[PDB]
């Protein structure tokens, strides 16, 4: 702490802070006093934020470390002001996995049908009899690369720089980030395209009559 | 152009503490509204309660919310626009973020980017339309 | 120009059978 | 008025003797302060204080736990109300 | 060849929407990106296409007035015109009918081209016939670019790339920071994904 | 007598459930005389009868299929026990099934029978028009030669449905199935669902459920069914009542609706040895329990306004059902912490709640995750 | 002037009278629970328009909401609630409640939003939005523009002159003065569509396209609400419309004015070819380019909301039709149901940079005049956007 | 004359009896619906789709089981929504079918089984 708290993540307060007693109820008037039983609010529930999803997954890698379970508003807070660092630092890890294990290897990733060994070691033992160089190589890999595995890759564009954990971050974790599905379910609001409405179905009035046909269906306007 | 200043669902920044401010003044206002049903507390000092603790912290979540976009995120384009003073007043921008605040016997708890309630909503109706008809008076 | 040719033409490499 | 609010989470501690008893505009008991009076915050890690100027409304009490940003002091028409 | 390219993928979703995927290797850093921007704005602007550009009904009972017997008016016929792909490789202004003279649906197959131009979707339904009216309308067909401003004019567009893409990924090499391409090309039939590449 | 999967790893982490008897899209077997009819033929004003509903219809259960597709969606594992006809319709509900991720192993193709088609004689006697059943349909038709033995030895608790008692065949392939369960040491929930025959006289529904009852070690019953196999009369007096001079407390002042919890005494021409816990449901405004230790009410709520246009009763049992198998298989500490119980039963009230704000069962039956937003949302932390 | 609520009814009295659903609660055994109360009587009410779904170690019962009483507004218990408003569009205007996510508009254009709907022009191949209220369903068939069944019957014939029926053994000649929406087989119910009209599509209000829109400062062709546009939206007469004096076939023009049904209106400056467009990770180039100033300047969330969804109904080919305040179920819902369905949206079709975790419903795009992306990430969408219809020398 | 928005005819147990004992021509459709219950909202659309579409060809109509219910325990209905196809020969069998069946189920049953 003392050492250390320099660089490296610690404990903002430091260690063996004291803790205090204060008044408890009944020594306390009645505008200071907590409920006898815990109140309802609609604040109650902890507010779900991309700096809590990605925090929880920073502290799962080892990246950081947290002084729970689940991370604090000043923590995710900081994470606000500071979470550039971090995706450059994992860009950065991510190019230089690509320079050690070489683009067959990395790119494999997303090449799911590439079943053949990537590593440069087998790709140049590859190379010393099908002729076919790396560059061959890693273009036969990604002929064999599917137009939805493309697309998932296009992530590693130069341009894009999509973060390697946002590129990993499976459902379960993604949901998250608004605080899993809604509680009014979505089957409500979809509705098909090209669905014609039925007017005729239980949310529309009954079909409003004709002027003449009513007034006449009612005696009121006659014919002849 | 090289830049963007395009704005995001959570682009928009409530201030963290909120939600404790929120049930605090709410906890009050609970316990208060109790001890009016028992007799303790008249129906003046409820009104001037429900009144001036939701403008206390309206206004505390305004002073709070240029400090946490300057030091937790500089570039936020809410925060670079009312800052540089393109377009949005701190008010305008406070009244996306933060609380809408009151116009009214109960407060607008929430924000446009938490949507606000129908009494919330209708409550500010009315204020639109009182704002209106100033602006129009000014005019003339 | 020629130096945007020569980025071009590899398009319209045919190689051999 | 200007709300002093908790800088700290903490045991709030000042000498309630010195101040007068009063009910606030909200019902609430309070003290109302016509002195510079110092309270403690007793944090987890230091004795913080506070400075409360004179002709001021301290909403707190002796001993009280406070949280931070917690409102701790504040420093026409008629109108009918009807019940 | 140390820099080369390959159809990586390529697609027929329908005679009227091809896909292609293209690997480009071994380019150098900044090379990939004045290939990938240039490539781009000539598949999508450059590129020359063929269509129906005028129409005349050979029978018209007013300019703007329905026409009898046929299930759907003559604007929605002139948008299944406008709609319709063509595969010319020659310049220049030509000509083509429709004689269809029963009922049925008259469809792109229905068509007589001239010699140099080929329906590429023969199964697109242009106009439904419910009486056996002898419907003689002639057709006049233009190859250009980009878009262009008694018989009826079509306002059709000569644009066969239907979409374009490309993406740049770091090869690798620690030093020299090589790096691949890709690039993707949605296309009417008009031109395959590669034809559209070599001629881009 | 024995049988042999030759499988020894431990199947899979989210128990199986077994739901055995009849798939319908969706139907309502509970149902009795209502006070209110809307309009007889404007469908536009039956909302008014989902919102403000009768009580035995607050929350209806359905075909065990729906309590089969809620749990699978909640998170667990269902197969569904039953029979189908070969035709499109069978078809379609296997195929419902299988895109709700339900194990149809154990669903049996009939090829000579039209699913829902039951053939009947209709009959005159004492001048009055009747019916006769001349054919049973597939669902009702299932024999005990037909069960999968693999899903019943997988299947932790094994669900049924009153409806099967309905049919002689399926009654006699239920008791089968409940011995070939209990011998792999399943538990047996029977969700009682009463069809509109069993609600004829109390007596009568008592003796033929008995066997049912007695071999079921988990039961749910609304408050209805329960108060139908207790005296219906007696507790209509016990609610109707109303004190002529002063109330016996504050709160009875208040003219709330009455939330009566039956005790245990009441409980015992009921209760058997077996019995590890009964659940007596009001809605989803509260589900009391009992066991042979302690008993309780674990306080719901409902919101149906909520949803004016969209919302439908239809499926709340079903759902509430399977919220309760998701829990009882996954923490079976709720046969003996009422704390525990309390908190996993507050997760069926939550399915239930969101399965009444849409139109349709099947269409409406919550996630497991949506269901534990609403139950942290409207429960307190304390009481989560 | 005003217009009146959705719901509102003019009693026999000449009050306007509005429904509320009556919490009469053990002793009274009424059949119908909706009164109809004017402004006069539903003051000696107390109304709430909140949920039950709050719970306690107490009851529902004591459990406080926010209610209306005399003219004041309160909390109080559902013990003390006599009434409940349970209708969203309630006290909405028709053009109001056709705003999704209104509640996170700021009402005071809640007005100028509705006079934009009522300026939009019908066009040629209108086309239903991806999200919507559903009350384009009310409003397509009282509009009478759709050719509406008289009377049930299967289809005889159908073509751009007329509909035909036979039903009870009797024929009926529908002459559309539209195009079908019944095939020639169908069988019909009294009171459904047999053709939409102008402006409809399968008996839904279609005023406007479903355009695809990023919005960022481009090099001021969109200062303070100017608007750029593809020159696709000149090849598929998007939004080309007919205008009868002979007929005229207005195309798109620099100069035209243009908005979403949120307020933000915007006058197109610059036309440009699909090439120069701003262009999206899926290589799709933008067809129009908002300013993003507006948003803050005009207080108009809601439309980055129908922004994503509508991208996300896009690629799921899905339409939404949520009614408004539907917070009311659940805090942040309308977030919640927008990243979901961006959420499905990109993982059904691969499409990662539609739902990026790292700023949910942003994405960065690429300048089509040099390929570069822009450095920060720009909000997306496919909203709803209609086209809108079009010397003193004085003192000062 | 304004026509009739409904074509489904409601039924008491009595004009059913005399229905039922009457000769028919037609199949005779009754359906168990009752008001509260949430499917019946779909079946009623269901059954008055079918009405239309079978026009004169077949006999649909309905029966609250609110007004009677004991008749509707007669009928051994164990459920709604449930719905009687009864053949217009009187020596055949009827058929009971339970929940919401597809609109081609009933149109397989009027035009195969009846």
């Amino acid at each position: 702490d003392k050492k250390l708290g320099r660089p490296h993540p610690f404990i903002d307060p430091t260690k063996k802070k004291q803790i205090e007693t204060t008044l408890t109820s009944d020594e306390s008037w009645w505008n200071w006093r907590k409920p006898e039983k815990e109140q309802w609010s609609r604040w109650q529930r902890r507010r779900p934020d991309v700096e809590t999803v990605f925090l929880k997954a920073m502290a799962e890698t080892g990246q950081v470390k947290l002084y729970g379970k689940e991370p604090t508003l000043t923590e995710t807070s900081l994470y606000r002001a500071r979470r550039h660092l971090f995706k450059e630092e994992r860009l950065q890890a991510e190019r230089e996995r690509l320079a050690k294990e070489g683009p067959m290897a990395f790119y494999s990733e997303w090449v799911k049908a590439w079943k053949r060994d990537t590593s440069r070691e087998a790709v140049q033992k590859h190379f010393e009899e099908t002729g076919e160089d790396e560059n061959t190589q890693l273009i036969e890999m990604f002929s064999h690369q599917t137009d939805r595995e493309y697309r998932i890759m296009m992530g590693t564009d130069v341009r894009i720089k999509r973060d390697p954990l946002a590129m990993r971050m499976k459902e379960d974790q993604i949901k998250q980030i608004w605080g899993g599905d809604p509680v009014y379910p979505t089957i409500n609001y979809i509705q098909a395209p090209d669905a014609v409405m039925d007017f005729r179905g239980p949310d529309f009035h009954e079909p409003t009559p004709n002027m003449l046909s009513y007034l006449k269906e009612n005696c009121k306007v006659i014919s002849r | 152009t090289a830049t963007s200043i395009s704005l995001g669902i959570d682009d928009l920044l409530t201030i963290p503490s909120k939600g404790w401010l929120v049930q605090d003044a709410e906890q009050q206002s609970l316990i208060l509204e109790k001890h009016h049903h028992y007799g303790n507390v008249h129906a003046v000092e409820k009104l001037r309660q429900s009144i001036e603790i939701w403008y206390a912290t309206s206004e505390y979540l305004r002073q709070e919310m240029n400090p946490n976009f300057r030091m937790t995120d500089p570039f936020n384009p809410v925060h670079m626009m009312s800052f540089s003073g393109a377009r949005g007043n701190a008010s305008q921008v406070h009244q996306l973020v933060g609380m809408r605040g009151l116009m009214i016997d109960l407060p607008i708890q929430s924000n446009l980017r938490e949507g606000l309630s129908l009494t919330e909503y209708i409550i500010s109706c009315y204020g639109a339309r009182k704002g209106v008809v100033d602006t129009a008076v000014r005019t003339s | 120009s020629r130096n945007l040719i020569n980025l071009f033409i590899p398009f319209l490499h045919v190689e051999e059978e | 008025a200007e709300h002093v609010r908790a800088p700290y989470n903490g045991k709030i501690k000042f000498n309630e003797d010195l101040v007068h008893p009063t009910r606030t505009r909200h019902g609430h008991p309070a003290f109302l302060c016509y002195i510079d009076l110092s309270v403690i915050i007793e944090s987890e890690d230091i004795i913080h204080s506070v400075t409360i100027p004179p002709k001021s409304f301290l909403l707190v009490q002796n001993d009280q736990y406070v949280e931070s940003e917690q409102v701790i002091a504040e420093i026409k028409e008629r109108v009918r109300k009807y019940i | 060849r140390t820099l080369q390219w390959k159809c990586v993928e390529s697609r027929r979703d329908s005679k009227r929407l091809y896909y292609g995927r293209f690997i480009l290797s071994p380019l150098m850093k900044g090379q990939a990106d004045t290939i990938g921007i240039a490539m781009r704005r000539a598949l999508l602007g450059e590129i020359e296409g063929t269509c129906i550009t005028r129409a005349k009904s050979e029978n018209i009972p007013h300019d703007y007035s329905n026409i009898v017997g046929i299930q759907e008016s003559v604007h929605e016929i002139l948008m299944n015109l406008n709609e319709i792909v063509l595969k010319s490789n020659l310049y220049g202004t030509r000509n083509a009918l429709i004689c269809v003279q029963g009922p049925g649906y008259i469809t792109a197959r229905d068509i007589i081209l001239p010699p140099s131009v080929e329906i590429v979707d023969n199964t697109q339904h242009i106009a439904t016939l419910t009486e056996p009216i002898n419907l003689c309308i002639g057709l006049k067909i233009e190859r250009n670019r980009g878009y262009s401003l008694r018989s009826y004019p079509i306002d059709a567009v000569f644009m066969p790339v239907q979409n374009a893409n490309h993406s740049i990924h770091s090869y690798g090499n620690g030093n020299e920071k090589q790096e691949i391409l890709f690039i993707e090309i949605w296309t009417n039939g008009s031109l395959t994904p590669k034809e559209a590449l070599h001629e881009a | 007598v024995d049988y042999d999967d030759g499988i020894d790893f431990p199947y899979d982490d989210p128990p199986l459930v077994c739901c055995f008897g009849a798939v319908q899209k969706e139907f309502v077997p509970v149902v009795r005389v209502h006070d209110n009819p809307m309009h007889p033929d404007i469908y536009s004003q039956w909302k008014m009868l989902q919102w403000d509903p009768p009580e035995f219809g607050r929350a209806p259960g359905g075909p065990p299929s729906n309590v089969a597709i809620s749990h699978v969606r909640l998170g667990g594992r269902a197969a569904f026990m039953g029979k189908v006809g070969g035709d499109d319709y069978g078809e379609e509900l296997v195929l419902m099934m299988n895109k709700e991720r339900v194990q149809t192993r154990g669903v049996k193709f009939d090829e000579g029978a039209s699913t829902a088609c039951t053939r009947v004689k209709i009959k005159f006697e004492d001048g009055k028009m009747k019916a006769e059943t001349v054919k049973e349909p597939p669902e009702d038709s299932l024999l005990a030669s037909e069960l999968n033995l693999a899903v019943l030895k997988e299947a932790r608790i094994f669900h049924f449905n009153s409806e099967v008692l309905t049919s002689p065949t399926m009654e006699s392939t239920l008791f089968k199935a409940i011995q070939w369960s209990k011998k792999f040491g399943g538990l047996i929930f029977f969700d009682l669902n009463l069809p509109l025959p069993l609600w004829r006289s109390r007596n009568e529904t008592r003796k033929l459920i008995k066997k049912s009852w007695d071999e079921a070690n988990i039961i749910e019953v609304s408050q209805q069914e329960l108060e139908f196999l207790l005296d219906e009369e007696y507790y209509e007096r016990r609610r109707n009542y109303t004190p002529q001079y002063f109330a016996e407390d504050f709160e009875q002042t208040k003219n709330r609706r009455d939330y009566y919890h039956y005790t245990p005494e009441e409980i015992k021409p009921l209760w058997h040895d077996d019995l590890k816990l009964l659940v007596v449901t009001d809605g989803t405004l509260r589900l009391h329990y009992y066991t042979p230790k302690f008993d309780g009410v674990v306080v719901g709520t409902e919101d149906v306004l909520i949803t004016p246009f969209t919302c439908d009763r239809t499926g709340s049992g079903d759902a509430v059902v399977a919220g309760i198998m998701r829990k009882l298989t996954t923490c079976p500490e709720m046969f003996e912490d009422q704390d525990v119980l309390e908190r996993q039963l507050r997760f069926a009230v939550a399915a239930g709640i969101i399965s009444q704000w849409t139109i349709g069962a099947v269409r409406g039956f919550p996630t497991e995750s949506a269901t534990q937003n609403l139950k942290e949302q409207v429960y307190v932390p304390s009481m989560w | 002037i005003g217009s009146l609520s959705i719901h509102a009814r003019i009693g026999d009295w000449g009050s306007l009278e509005s429904p509320f659903y009556e919490l009469v609660e053990k002793s009274k055994k009424a059949q119908i629970r909706m009164l109809f109360l004017s402004p006069s009587q539903d003051e000696y009410y107390m109304i709430a328009a909140g949920n039950s779904l709050a719970l306690n170690r107490g009851i529902q019962e004591e459990q406080v909401v926010p209610a209306r009483y005399r003219q004041e507004f309160l909390t109080i218990a559902w013990e003390e609630v006599h009434l409940r408003s349970i209708f969203p569009f309630q006290y909405f205007s028709i053009g109001a409640s056709l705003i999704p996510f209104i509640e996170h508009n700021d009402a005071n254009r809640a007005l100028m939003s509705s006079n934009m709907q009522r300026q939009a022009v019908p066009l040629s191949r209108s086309e239903k939005c991806i999200v919507g209220t559903g009350l384009e369903r009310q409003v397509a068939l009282d509009s009478g523009v759709p050719a509406i069944a008289e009377h049930e019957g299967k289809i005889l014939y159908t073509d751009t002159e007329k509909i035909i029926l036979s039903g009870n053994e009797n024929t009926l000649s529908i002459p559309l003065i539209q195009k079908p929406q019944v095939r020639r087989g169908k069988c019909i119910k009294k009171g459904q569509i047999l053709a939409d009209g102008a402006a409809t599509v399968g008996g839904e209000l279609a005023l406007g396209k479903n355009i695809l829109v990023a919005y960022m400062p481009w090099e001021g062709y969109n200062f303070e609400d100017a608007v750029l546009i593809s020159e696709c939206l000149v090849y598929g007469d998007i939004y080309t419309s007919f205008h009868i004096r002979i007929s005229q076939k207005r195309e798109i023009k620099v100069g035209d004015k243009v908005a979403g049904r949120h307020g933000n209106k915007g006058i197109i400056s610059k036309i440009l070819p699909r090439q120069d467009m701003p262009y999206l990770q899926d290589g799709r180039p933008v067809d129009m380019v908002f300013n993003p100033l507006g948003v803050p300047s005009r207080m108009n969330v809601g439309q980055i909301f129908e922004c994503s969804l509508g991208l996300a109904g896009s690629l799921l080919d899905r339409h939404y039709r949520i009614a408004p305040f539907d917070e009311r179920y659940e805090q942040e819902a309308s977030r919640k149901l927008v990243f979901s369905e961006l959420y499905e949206a990109s993982k059904q079709t691969a499409n990662p940079w539609v739902f990026e975790p790292e700023y949910p419903g942003k994405s960065r795009i690429f300048d089509g005049r040099t390929g570069d992306p822009f450095e920060q990430p720009v909000i997306i969408g496919k909203p709803y956007i209609l086209k809108l219809i079009h010397q003193r020398v004085g003192e000062m | 004359f304004v026509r009739e928005d409904y074509l489904v005819r409601k039924l008491t147990a009595e004009e059913l009896q005399e229905l039922v004992k009457g000769e028919r021509k037609v199949p005779l459709i009754v359906d168990f619906y009752a008001t509260w219950c949430g499917p019946c909202i779909l079946m009623a659309q269901e059954l008055e789709m079918l009405a239309v579409e079978y026009e004169s060809n077949a006999m649909i109509v309905k029966v609250d089981t609110d007004d009677e219910y004991e008749f509707a325990r007669d009928m051994q209905v164990r459920g709604l929504p449930t719905l009687f196809f009864i053949s217009p020969d009187p020596s055949k069998d009827a058929i009971r079918t339970e929940g919401l069946i597809p609109l081609q189920m009933m149109r397989d049953i009027i035009d195969n089984d009846m």
